[PDB]
């Protein structure tokens, strides 16, 4: 899942939306807010790093770090024992929140929903296709 | 009649004039500066709600609420069922507050030539909002 | 300030100079592990505390200078809102608390190495903002330890 | 209990405006319904408060006359958030209204809101909730005053 | 030239103020309907050659409503670009070759129809450039019948 | 399947890019550019409209039809009996083309790879709905 | 947040209305006094307490109502930087601490008749951001009282 | 009654109706155009300043000096004294001239909706602008 | 007589607007006051003929406001500098009133252009002498005309 | 000393510079910039207010007080007995502070050189008269 064609697809569309993005901390924040409005249940899962307030320093650096964690594993989509090592530690930072398949789904279409509208050009199935690979990688 | 060609272009026109939030109050003015010229001693009725200051924060949430009374019943004009039942509504509103009979067509008067100042006249239709305002008013008036 | 609004959008310009859009995605590694070499050195810290064991070659310790880098790439893009980046440091500073033998004086090293790299590889670097920054960001990772 | 600021209500405006069909009712009846029917759901007892409008059949004219005063009342206050003075007389109105309906108390406005906050991200594009919970709370409040 | 770019532009502009972002997307049947009651006056055409037998009451009927308000839609926002928009009404005019009864005296009168709601709903409206260019559109649809 | 909010947000957002857009052939064109790309078998289907020259007159009368057919389904899908009726049309006049769920699939990507990069706001869900309504609708 | 950075332009903005070019330094101890008048009324502090008495034709209430409309002034035009506001109102306490029989509810009745005295010579103020931000002043003057 | 906070907003509110000289004249204009409409036979007053012709330069002139004495009580309001002596003169100035009582009250509403239209209708206050105005007449009338 | 042009007009009535206090009376008695004080120190037998004002205490509501409208007399004619047709009905007019007042003469109106000059570079900020000069003998002439 | 008509242009010119100034934490840090400059010794005096960093919270709280206490006293020059007694209460809040002639002198330069560079217009001797009234009512 998610081949080296898609990957390149994948890298330059990141490269140009939250590479390009002026305001990283609006467009990570932007991407909870979708999250949220999609799956109601999942903003609960967020008490811990200040969701009540969305506009929080607590709250921001959690999304920063999502989005991060996002960018770093874009870098490394064409290197799998790497990518490998770093989903499975990823994993086990999300073990413990007893996520279900359902919370996954609604982050892959929060993702497909805010990184097109900062691009000219989004190809769809390249990027479900290497969402599916971070997130069965997370989900574990 | 209020017309189907009609009541698509009093739909249009009214939410020309009244669809942007700001200067609704704009046109809620043009309406009793209008009225309160031509009608002075309408302005008594509006005694709980501060009519001789229509500039007042009692006046303008009434003039408001008003224009959103005006904006359910065009919104509504294409379902009769649902504006019968606004106009009852409304018709319980304004039943013993002593208002003149001839305080509605004044009323429909002015609030036509604040629309049509609004929009503009070389685009207005007269008659379509006259017989569509007359519709309205038909069933909140005695 | 140290670290000032000036000194951290300086800071930020050249980071990103690093990783432009020719250079992001595909250099990490290689500032990464050059990095953890200079850091090897100036802290004495054994490579069998990471994960991997320092081995450049395994893909466990690939990964770790992944997160290493962008750890530092989140809080650098964040210099500017302070608030934000203390939060970030905080995080940071938890996670490390966690783990046995990390020194302030260790921090400190590595927040240097990424400095120093920086340099190497963008020979114009404006060295005392880089200073001033890492410094702060060393101050809140090292917190306690 | 967090403010509603100039930027909440400039938020809360714009996710608004941006939904708002200007000419025909169909939008805000459906709207409307939605929260009803969710708020029905979380408190059963609620619905008999609504005998007088036919809450008994939604889809009713009588009940969809209901949602187009309700869905009218909010979007004048939301209008008025830009102008508090007049929100104020506008709010305590509306609380007169419902002062006057035995039964309606300040705890059913927490459940409405519960239902607006479950409906309009379903409406709303780029709907921005913190500042909706806030300025919602800043017009339900005004309402339940007294009840 | 008869439809000028010019008069293409003011039709479309006009089209566009009627289906304006208030009234796009609610108001085509009703558009379509009163096309419709003006074209039968006009025309002498049977309801019963449509789709519902021209009752608005008829889904079947209402769809067809559908389907002319868009196709009119089509050729109108097309009328800049004659080539196109010839293409279109070729088009259209093969599907009506392939109906029974369809004369070019009725396609004028359903052209006509549309130009005279649109002034009606639109007070403003420049009926010579909608003369002309709803007078082009008819001789492309109708073309041999 | 596609609910009466979901049709708010698809109505609005479709409003908003093709309401919107500066060039309605273009637009067009670049639905049926994407769905080639998505699925490169697809492109024969169309040898009689034109599709050897996709700037031709023939090639962008065929995506003016279509949009436009998108548009008229958009606009009636709070009205069943209607847009079945519309649906059911439309599915008379593709029946002859033995098309397949791949074809429909991948014009549900074309469809929401362009859409959203005309807008500030999109809502992947929502489109996906709706999009399966009339897809569902043409197929038969 | 409760007095947001928009919420003080738009305090700042209709105190700067009230006090413009044509009624800065010459309204002041009209305002001032209606400010007391307001404030007497709703708290219930004695007139005795101040310099003067309270009397408005006491040269020495007057220098205090001077006083006030100036901290009050200086506070408000400070409120879009925050930790500067923070250490005015810091002082302002400090101040008040020294006084006997100043309480937290007095000094809230006091910031409440700013805004309500601003209210009734400025028809169009927004009562909201001058309650927040009026809130904000009166919990830093009236900390621990 | 015209108190002090009323007093603040009449001035506040006249210097930005007045205080720029050019827009004097365009202020002057909407109270006479006004008050003529509404009381065509206070016209005959002017006879000596060309009130037939307000566009006159005698009728100008007058017109600028009426608006300089509502400016010379308005800058007054604060001082009592002051203004008292202010419209002692005034209503040497104005007594038998055949002015009717009448007179008074329709100037009055034709300057507070000439001052209303040239600072806004949503800062206005028509109850401080009236009792202030009325003390004012009350001094010049006899 | 030199004239006052139509820049010695622009900057008369800068440093005139410049200086105005808009709202309030007490800075334009305060002018008017030194101008009386000026006048009176180098005429003394022209405070006689402000008897009817109380002239004989400069600090009564009396002659404050006779202080009022003399500003305002000015001001008006100030302002009506670029409209002269407006002008020389408005000096005509207070020609008349002057008239009216047995002693006024058309020397007085010299020494009271000395008090203005003497007064003004006091009150007014980059104070244009020469463009005041001319305007104000444009002013006084037009009142002095006929006595 | 300050009569009523340098009131006028002391007045005027205090409104049309720190009446008109964009930034006026700024136009009050200045002033106390320029006074550190004049006379070094005077610098001392502030270290209860933070005085060893100008741009910090506490020290342009102080400036700010300043400048405010100025513009209440310009604003009041013409009401002899409200600016007597403010100017007594100013006095007994700068008696603890063993100031001398030479730092009253040093605050007027500082006035007066920050005062007019924010002017076109600027009257030297109105200004040195108003300054003197002030300080020779706060040195007591
Ligand atoms: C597939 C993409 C995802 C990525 C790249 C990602 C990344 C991250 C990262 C980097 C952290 C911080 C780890 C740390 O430093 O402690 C985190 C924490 C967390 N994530 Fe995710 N995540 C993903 C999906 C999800 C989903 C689908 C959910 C649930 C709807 C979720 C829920 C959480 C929670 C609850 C935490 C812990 C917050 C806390 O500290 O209280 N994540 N995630
Ligand atoms: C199409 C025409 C009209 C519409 C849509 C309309 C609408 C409204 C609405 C929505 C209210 C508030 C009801 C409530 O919540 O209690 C109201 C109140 C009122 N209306 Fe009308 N109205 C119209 C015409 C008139 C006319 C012609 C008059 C009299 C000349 C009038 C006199 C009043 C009065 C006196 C009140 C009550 C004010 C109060 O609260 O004391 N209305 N109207
Ligand atoms: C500026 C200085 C530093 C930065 C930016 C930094 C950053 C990070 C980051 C981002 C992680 C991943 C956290 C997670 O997701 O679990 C991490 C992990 C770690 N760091 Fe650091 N670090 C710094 C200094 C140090 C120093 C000085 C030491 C050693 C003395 C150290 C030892 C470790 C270890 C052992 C782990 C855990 C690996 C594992 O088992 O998962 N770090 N660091
Ligand atoms: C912000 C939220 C709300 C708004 C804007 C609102 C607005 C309105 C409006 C405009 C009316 C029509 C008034 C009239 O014509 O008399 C109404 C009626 C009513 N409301 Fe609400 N309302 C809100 C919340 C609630 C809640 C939480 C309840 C309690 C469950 C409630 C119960 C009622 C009832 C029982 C009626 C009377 C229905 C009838 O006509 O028989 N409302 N409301
Ligand atoms: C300007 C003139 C006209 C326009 C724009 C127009 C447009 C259309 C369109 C867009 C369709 C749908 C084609 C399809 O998808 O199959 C259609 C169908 C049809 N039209 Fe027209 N038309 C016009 C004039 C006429 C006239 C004058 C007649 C009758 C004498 C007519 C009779 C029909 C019929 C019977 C159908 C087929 C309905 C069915 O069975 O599917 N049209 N037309
Ligand atoms: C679900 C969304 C779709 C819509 C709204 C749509 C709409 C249309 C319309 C309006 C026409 C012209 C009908 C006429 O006037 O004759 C058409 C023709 C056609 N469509 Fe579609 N279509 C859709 C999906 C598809 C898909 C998924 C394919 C295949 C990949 C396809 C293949 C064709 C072909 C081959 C024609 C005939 C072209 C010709 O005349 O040679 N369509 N479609
Ligand atoms: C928002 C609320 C308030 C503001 C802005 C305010 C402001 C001030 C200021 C600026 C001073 C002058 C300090 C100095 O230079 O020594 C002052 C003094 C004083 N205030 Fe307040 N104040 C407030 C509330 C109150 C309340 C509620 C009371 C009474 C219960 C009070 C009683 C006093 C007294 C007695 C003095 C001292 C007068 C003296 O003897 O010098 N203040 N205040
Ligand atoms: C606040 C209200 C008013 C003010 C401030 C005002 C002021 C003035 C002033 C300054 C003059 C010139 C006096 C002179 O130098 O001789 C004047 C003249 C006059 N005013 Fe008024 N006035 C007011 C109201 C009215 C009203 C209500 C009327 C009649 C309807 C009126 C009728 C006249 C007439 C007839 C003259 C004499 C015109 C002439 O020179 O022949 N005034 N007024
Ligand atoms: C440009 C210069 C002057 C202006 C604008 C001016 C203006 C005025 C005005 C507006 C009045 C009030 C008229 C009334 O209500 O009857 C007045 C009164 C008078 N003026 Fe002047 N004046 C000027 C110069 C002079 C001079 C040079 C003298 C002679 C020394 C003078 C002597 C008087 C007297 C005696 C009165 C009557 C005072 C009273 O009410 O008892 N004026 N002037
Ligand atoms: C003549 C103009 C001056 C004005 C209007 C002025 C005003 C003020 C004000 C308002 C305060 C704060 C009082 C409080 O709330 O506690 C203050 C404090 C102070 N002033 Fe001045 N001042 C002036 C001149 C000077 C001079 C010439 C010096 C010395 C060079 C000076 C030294 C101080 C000191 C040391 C403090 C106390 C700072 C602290 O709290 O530690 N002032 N002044
Ligand atoms: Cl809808
Ligand atoms: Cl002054
Ligand atoms: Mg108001
Ligand atoms: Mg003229």
């Amino acid at each position: 899942v998610c081949n080296r064609l898609e990957q390149i697809l994948v890298k330059t569309q990141w490269a140009q939306s939250y590479g390009e993005a002026e305001n990283r901390a609006a467009f990570s924040r932007d991407l909870f807010s979708e999250l949220f409005n999609i799956q109601g249940s999942s903003r609960a899962l967020f008490s811990g790093v200040g969701v009540d307030d969305m506009n929080s320093a607590a709250f921001t650096a959690h999304c920063l770090r999502v989005t991060g964690a996002l960018n770093r594993l874009i870098s490394q989509l064409d290197q799998q024992a790497t990518i490998n090592a770093d989903l499975a530690h990823l994993a086990g930072q999300h073990a413990s929140r007893n996520l279900d398949a359902s919370n996954f789904a609604a982050m892959g279409q929060a993702v497909m929903s805010v990184v097109p509208t900062h691009l000219d050009c989004f190809n769809q199935h390249a990027w479900g296709e290497c969402y599916e690979r971070i997130a069965s990688g997370i989900s574990g | 009649d209020c017309t189907s060609l009609n009541r698509l272009l009093v739909k249009r026109q009214w939410a020309e004039a009244y669809g942007e939030g700001t200067n609704r109050e704009l046109l809620g003015n043009r309406i009793w500066e209008d009225l309160f010229a031509n009608m002075p001693d309408a302005r008594g009725l509006f005694s709980r709600v501060n009519g001789n200051d229509i500039d007042s924060s009692e006046f303008q949430a009434h003039s408001l609420r008003v224009l959103g009374g005006l904006d359910m019943c065009v919104a509504s004009l294409d379902d009769v069922p649902v504006l019968n039942a606004l106009l009852a509504r409304l018709n319980s509103q304004h039943d013993s507050r002593g208002i003149p009979a001839a305080g509605y067509p004044a009323f429909v008067a002015s609030a036509i030539s604040a629309v049509r100042a609004t929009v503009g006249a070389r685009s207005f239709d007269n008659d379509a909002w006259n017989s569509c305002m007359n519709q309205i008013v038909s069933g909140i008036s005695g | 300030e140290c670290c000032s609004r000036g000194d951290a959008e300086v800071v930020i310009s050249e980071w990103d100079q690093v990783f432009n859009a020719a250079m992001a995605g595909s250099s990490e590694s290689a500032i990464g592990v050059a990095i953890f070499d200079v850091f090897f050195t100036s802290s004495g810290v054994s490579p069998s505390m990471f994960p991997g064991g320092g081995d450049s070659s395994s893909a466990e310790f690939l990964a770790q200078v992944s997160r290493v880098i962008s750890g530092a790439d989140i809080a650098i893009n964040s210099l500017t809102n302070r608030a934000t980046c203390d939060s970030l440091l905080s995080h940071l500073n938890a996670q490390h608390k966690a783990i046995s033998g990390v020194t302030g004086a260790a921090v400190t090293h590595l927040s240097e190495a990424i400095s120093s790299v920086v340099a190497q590889v963008l020979p114009s670097a404006h060295i005392d903002a880089w200073g001033y920054c890492m410094a702060y960001i060393a101050a809140g990772i090292g917190a306690g330890l | 209990s967090s403010c509603c600021s100039s930027e909440d209500r400039a938020n809360v405006m714009h996710n608004w405006d941006a939904a708002w069909s200007a000419a025909y009712s169909d939008r805000r009846v459906a709207l409307a319904q939605a929260v009803f029917a969710s708020l029905f759901s979380r408190d059963a007892a609620a619905q008999g408060l609504f005998s007088g409008v036919s809450a008994d059949n939604p889809d009713s004219a009588d009940f969809r006359a209901h949602c187009v005063r309700v869905v009218n009342g909010l979007d004048v206050a939301i209008n008025m958030l830009n102008d508090p003075a007049v929100l104020n007389e506008q709010l305590a109105h509306l609380s007169a209204q419902h002062q006057a309906r035995a039964g309606v108390a300040a705890a059913h406005f927490d459940v409405m809101a519960e239902a607006f906050a479950e409906v309009m991200p379903q409406v709303s594009s780029c709907f921005s909730s913190d500042s909706w919970n806030r300025c919602f709370a800043r017009i339900a409040n005004g309402i339940s005053a007294g009840l």
